[PDB]
RNA sequence: AGGUUCGAAGACGAUCAGAUACCGUCGUAGUUCCGACCAUAAACGAUGCCGACCGGCGAUGCGGCGGCGUUAUUCCCAUGACCCGCCGGGCAGCUUCCGGGAAACCAAAGUCUUUGGGUUCCGGGGGGAGUAUGGUUGCAAAGCUGAAACUUAAAGGAAUUGACGG
């Protein structure tokens, strides 16, 4: 996108899977996109908001998501570095 | 046996970023690998790598990025001029937005594009897009 | 695992692949001290050795060679050296 | 198509296997792929156990048992119905069927 | 979680240890390796509790990041947790399914059965396969309660605990119920839950019918 | 031979244990009877083929849960399922008996040396694994 | 696979070349086998003399006479 | 006088969702074909490809069955193709049209170089696989067309592509081999990773769980 | 036929046209 | 040289419509050993070699290295036989949406229009034909090299449905 005259002439940006970079296809069903809820520091009690995460169909067939997700969760801060 | 050093080195990278993994391990390091892999840095296609020093032909490990498609090698090192460049380009590289070829000639290894700023051919190397 | 630490990887992976295979090449034999019974002397011998050693003192062989390791006779200390 | 990824015999790291004769017609079959059956048969009929035990004349006698291995050829062995034919996905299975122990 | 308030306690660690919850399999999945300890000379995998419990957050977290608490379909296919479910889907608002998991409850959209959700929770991914293969072609994020040799090939915040002893899945589906519970307004983390752990344990047919005469001869005499 | 009732017959049956399984019973004849009140049923042939099918159900639904529903079942489906909560927890061990490596683990986790927790003496000869093979 | 080395072409011309003799229209136009036996002599037409008129059957799933003409 | 049954026909039918492009993003799957002529209707053109009259033996001769080969799609970047076989040639034609419709993607156009105005080519040389059928997509300049089979052609035509050289290998004259494998090709011009996408995405909020206040009440 | 066998068959064509063309 | 058994050729008995056969009884060359030839097999994995990379799992053979224990002896260690692992090199197997393929299937038959690691041999629609001829090797049988005229619209491969099966 982003030609010479710097208009975006483009229907839609993809999104790429937070594991592997790669782009979620329109026609890639197995691709999940997630939310994890933080808490907050005293009650531990859900906030509001939270953080979302996408995985790839390919990623997650070979089985690489349970890794791939709780490895982004500690780059977040959610889960401890003591895991 | 072994007869291209960079061309093993490129299959293993690509292979790993077929398969997704974060870092690679390409076991003999040379010159024109090092240099091949700065290219690749300084367009952004691979993250950082650091050269393990054993006392033979170290090994390299290279991070990643995950937004690279294809980096071949041409092996017989064909000598490029420049009035066939753009042919090889069309003929390698995805299109004429990115993609890059890279040869080595008398002032170093880069890319096409830097070769011909310059204005200087020299030996075909490889690819990467 | 699709994010393994090639660059820094524990010692007990290291001592569980083989000398070549390792990040970098190191020998699993070690020279040692070895003090049979009935000398004064200390003598230095191959683990893997494939000689027989003797002392140039008394005449009691040391070890005796194997597939593998050296075979250290019955009564012999053996210390390593700085690892 | 190639039926059989054993090929029909377990030949894996040999270039030849010397051959055996079929028991039922003799003929020459390499001793992978004849189809092999190992009988212990009791020396008498399950229906004479009786007969025999009355006319012994030992008490305890405990009864011989006849041991023979059986070699078949594949047509043999068919026509026998030893082996039977099986479903492309059941030609697979190579455990045995069961002994019917209950 | 970090936070000290998101940390195991005594008394939790004391009811894995009860229920067993620690001794895996004496197979070990290569995707599993990074949630076990050791292995003992008996040849059972013990699991990391306190991987264990991150996980268990992490899955909490997951749950209640969906607004819509009926959204959330937990599932299972064996006796050993069709009454866990039951309970955590009537203490936490979820949509159960239990015993038989009719095909393409996902994917065909005709018959009555068929729901959409937004995550799938599931008792053992080798049991409740089914579920986990709609999922992909459904764009659906998975939980499983996952042991030492259970494929991950379809999930996502597995569990890595147990999926074998009746006590270890109706504690953890209990444990999971309390922290999703926790974690919305619902209660205080200070007081105990009031609901027993026992009640998400499956019981067996056999003791069904003579426990409560039993208990019921008692109370009489 | 030759008597498999069909699924209408069978369909119809499940229908009207369900609706109506107070009214019913044990008797060919007093369920052939309300089956004259409760459905339209075309031909007498079926419902003396309906009403006989009901007691086959009626009969086996006093004893066992047949897949037809019921409503005094399924309360008792729920009172079993949800109550009969143990006085005493099943979790609640006075000694918890602890292998070695477990109570390491939970050494490193900080929660060891629990008093509840007992180590127990480690098996010995590493006998697990089934023979290989038949025999 | 092909031999790819920077000095190979002698080799992959002469491979070529023989085997550029494995396919009929090669073979058939630089032969000259072909050549003696076409009736013509590598020409498009040819003037004749008629010998005699003759009728060929047709195949088999057809039946007709054929009006040639013997020259 | 369509009522709908998913929650992605939920949201589309009473002006919820407001682009193709939302759901392409999140990936979602789209099993009502209602949803795509609310969204992109009046500008799809329908094109029947092939009728072949594929045909199974039995018993009593040969029964007869019709597949139609049907590809649609708006002259913008979105494109479909779908096949049906039935045993009628309409059943199969208005059957062929909806699963072109439910299999619509975007296609992403790119510049041969110089980017000025609107893109008229492909981003980049892609390649479609059905079969032995190879289809291989070449940016082209301006104004050169689309030099193509006759198949391929107005699948590219109809999907908003211009300009776009292309070669074939493997049994062309399998139709829908060589037609899967064009709209293979097309399809994956967004699954390409280009330099232009290496920006980091930023997340938004998903369609169900955005209006998830909205499905319970209406879609209950 | 068998190819084995037109294989026989060739041969001892061939043996006999051997046989005549040593004759002359 | 030796020739027990089996057994091309051959003889006979059967079967059959005929039966130069399948079945049966004999039985030569051969089958055995030494020396010298021949150089072909569905000589098969119908699958070049060297090198690198790319999943998991349980086994197995050899070598090496660790370890609770049982066992052999002895008074202890080794050392053998088990048991639990690790490393390297083999024969394989199961499994997988690695990927490939027309598919069957293949962790190679993958890393191929995103086409280039090095290097051999070799195919170009089916027949004619592995034929004719020439050359060459051989005692011979035959081996190696090896066309053309002419003819033909298919011949083939993998899978689907049906029909049929002594
Ligand atoms: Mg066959
Ligand atoms: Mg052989
Ligand atoms: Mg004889
Ligand atoms: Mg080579
Ligand atoms: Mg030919
Ligand atoms: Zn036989």
């Amino acid at each position: 996108m982003q030609n010479d005259a710097g208009e975006f002439v483009d229907l839609y940006v993809p999104r790429k899977c937070s594991a592997s970079n790669r782009i979620i296809g329109a026609k890639d069903h197995a691709s999940i996109q997630m939310n994890v809820a933080e808490v907050d520091k005293v009650t531990g009690r859900f906030n509001g908001q939270f953080k979302t995460y996408a995985i790839c169909g390919a990623i997650r067939r070979m089985g690489e998501s349970d890794d791939s997700i709780l490895r982004l969760a500690k780059a977040d801060g959610i889960v401890s570095k003591n895991f | 046996v072994r007869m291209n050093v960079l061309a093993d080195a490129l299959k293993s990278i690509n292979n790993a970023e077929k398969r997704g993994k974060r870092q690679v391990l390409i076991r003999p390091c040379s010159k024109v690998i090092v240099r091949f892999l700065t290219v690749m840095m300084k367009h952004g296609y691979i993250g950082e790598f650091e050269i393990i020093d054993d006392h033979r032909a170290g090994k390299i490990v290279v991070n990643l990025t995950g937004r690279l498609n294809k980096c071949g090698v041409i092996s017989p090192r064909f000598d490029v001029q420049l009035k066939d460049l753009e042919k090889w380009q069309n003929n390698l590289l995805p299109s004429r937005q990115f993609g890059f070829i890279v040869l080595t000639t008398s002032a170093g290894i880069m890319d096409h594009e830097e070769a011909r700023r310059k204005h200087t051919g020299g030996k075909i190397l490889g690819f990467f897009f | 695992p699709l994010a393994k630490d090639l660059l820094h990887p524990s010692p007990e992976e290291e001592k569980r692949k083989h000398k070549k295979k390792r990040l970098v090449q190191s020998p699993n034999s070690y020279f040692m001290d070895v003090k049979c019974p009935g000398c004064y002397k200390i003598t230095t011998v191959f683990s893997h050795a494939q000689t027989v050693v003797l002392c140039v003192g008394c005449s009691t062989v040391l070890c005796q060679p194997t597939g593998g390791k050296a075979r250290l006779t019955e009564g012999c200390s053996f210390r390593r050296k700085q690892h | 198509t190639k039926k059989r990824r054993n090929n029909g015999r377990a030949k894996k790291g040999r270039g030849h296997v010397q051959p055996i004769r079929c028991t039922n017609c003799a003929r020459c079959v390499p001793k992978d792929k004849a189809i092999k059956k190992f009988v212990i048969r009791n020396i008498v009929e399950a229906a004479a156990v009786r007969d025999i035990s009355e006319a012994s004349v030992f008490d305890a006698y405990v009864l011989p048992k006849l041991y023979v291995k059986l070699h078949y050829c594949v047509s043999c062995a068919i026509h026998s119905k030893v082996v039977r034919n099986r479903s492309r996905e059941a030609r697979k299975d190579r455990t045995p069927p069961p002994r019917f122990r209950p | 979680g970090a936070l000290d308030v998101l940390q195991m306690k005594e008394e939790d660690v004391l009811k894995f240890l009860a229920a067993g919850t620690h001794l895996g399999g004496t197979n070990l999945d290569f995707q599993m390796e990074q949630y076990i300890y050791k292995r003992k000379s008996d040849g059972i995998y013990i699991i990391n509790l306190k991987r264990t419990w991150e996980k268990l957050l992490l899955a909490a977290r997951a749950i209640v990041a969906i607004e819509n608490p009926a959204d959330v379909s937990v599932i299972s296919s064996r006796n050993t947790g069709q009454r866990a479910v039951l309970k955590f889907a009537a203490a936490t608002g979820a949509t159960p399914i239990a015993g038989r998991f009719t095909p393409g409850t996902f994917t065909n959209q005709i018959q009555a059965a068929f729901r959409e959700p937004r995550l799938l929770v599931v008792t053992d991914p080798r049991a409740d396969h089914q579920p986990l293969t709609e999922a992909s072609y459904v764009n659906l994020p998975t939980i499983a309660l996952c042991n030492t040799d259970s494929p991950l090939r379809y999930v996502d915040i597995a569990i890595p605990c147990n999926n074998k002893g009746a006590h270890s899945v109706g504690l953890m589906w209990w444990m999971l119920a309390r922290e999703v519970l926790r974690m919305r307004g619902t209660i205080s983390r200070e007081h105990p839950w009031e609901v027993m752990p026992d009640l998400y344990f499956y019981r067996d047919p056999e003791e069904i019918e003579k426990e409560e005469q039993a208990a019921a001869e008692k109370a009489v005499t | 031979m030759g008597r498999v009732r069909t699924k209408t017959v069978k369909k119809a049956a499940r229908v009207i244990i369900e609706k109506y399984y107070t009214r019913l019973g044990n008797d060919f004849h007093t369920n052939k009877r309300v089956c004259e009140e409760i459905a339209i049923i075309p031909s007498k042939k079926l419902r003396n083929k309906i009403a006989g099918y009901v007691t086959h159900l009626m009969k086996r639904i006093q004893r066992g849960p047949v897949r037809g529903i019921s409503i005094k079942l399924q309360e008792e489906e729920r009172e079993r399922r949800d109550n009969y909560v143990p006085e005493v927890s099943a979790l609640d061990q006075e000694i918890i008996e602890v292998d070695p490596d477990t109570k390491e683990m939970l050494k490193l986790l900080d929660f060891g040396s629990l008093s509840n927790l007992q180590v127990t003496q480690p098996t010995v000869g590493m006998n697990f694994k089934t023979p290989r093979g038949p025999v | 696979g092909k031999c790819r080395g920077l000095r190979t072409a002698r080799k992959l011309r002469s491979h070529r070349r023989d085997q550029k003799w494995h396919d009929k229209q090669y073979k058939k136009a630089h032969l000259g086998t072909a050549l003696k036996a076409n009736p013509f002599g590598g020409a498009s037409h040819a003037k004749g003399i008629v010998l005699e008129k003759v009728g060929v059957e047709a195949k088999q799933p057809n039946s007709a006479i054929r009006k040639c003409v013997r020259v | 006088e369509w009522m709908p049954v998913t929650k992605l026909g939920r949201l589309v039918k009473d002006m919820k969702i407001k682009s193709l492009e939302e759901i392409y993003l999140f990936s979602l799957p789209i099993k009502e074909s209602e949803i795509i002529d609310f969204f992109l209707g009046a500008s799809l053109k329908d094109e029947v490809l092939k009728i072949m009259p594929v045909q199974k033996q039995t018993r009593a001769g040969q029964r007869t069955r019709f597949k139609a080969f049907v590809a649609i799609g708006d002259y913008n970047g979105h494109v479909g193709l779908g096949v049906k076989c039935s045993k009628e040639v309409a059943t199969a034609i208005r059957g062929a049209i909806i699963l072109a419709k439910l299999s619509i993607v975007p296609v992403r156009r790119g510049y041969w170089g110089n980017k000025i105005g609107k893109p008229h080519t492909v981003p980049c040389k892609v390649t479609g696989r059905c079969g032995s059928v190879l289809v291989r997509l070449i940016p082209a300049p301006r104004g050169t067309g689309i030099v193509s089979a006759p198949v391929p052609k107005k699948l590219l035509m109809m999907a908003g592509i211009d300009d776009c050289y292309t070669s074939a290998r493997g049994c062309t004259a399998t139709l829908g081999n060589f037609a899967k494998a064009t709209f293979d090709a097309i399809s994956k011009t967004y699954s390409y990773l280009t330099p232009d996408l290496w920006k980091e995405t930023v997340f938004t909020k998903s369609p169900y769980q955005e209006f998830t206040d909205h499905l319970v009440k209406t879609h209950t | 036929m068998r190819a084995k066998w037109r294989k026989k068959r060739m041969r001892r064509l061939k043996r006999k046209r051997r046989k005549m063309r040593q004759r002359s």
